[PDB]
């Protein structure tokens, strides 16, 4: 039960990160749409920040 | 009137200034609304082109 815990968590892991991985690909793309946004001037410094 | 009466008239003369005030009012309310299309066809365009980038 404890090797196929650890087994069983990196197989998890490694799906996590790829799970956060494109969460932060999601989050540079919205913060890039904001940087873009507010440089333009269609959202704030605080839809930003 | 605006003429010597009797004289050589130019074509595009003034004859008679006649009462502008029922449309110059007029004049007035369609360049007051002219303004009210080009404000916010300024801003529709402005917003194409923070659109655009």
């Amino acid at each position: 039960q404890t090797v196929r815990s650890s087994f069983n968590n990196i197989n998890a892991s490694i799906s996590s990160i790829n799970a956060y991985k494109q969460a932060v690909v999601s989050a540079q793309s919205s913060l890039d749409a904001m940087e873009a946004g507010y440089s333009v001037g269609t959202r704030t410094i605080v839809d930003v920040l | 009137r605006n003429f010597k009466e009797g004289s050589d008239i130019e074509a595009g003369v003034s004859l008679y200034q006649i009462d502008p005030a029922t449309y110059q009012a007029t004049y007035d309310s369609a360049k007051g609304d002219l303004a009210k299309a080009q404000a916010a066809a300024n801003i529709a365009q402005l917003t194409v082109n923070r659109y655009q980038k």
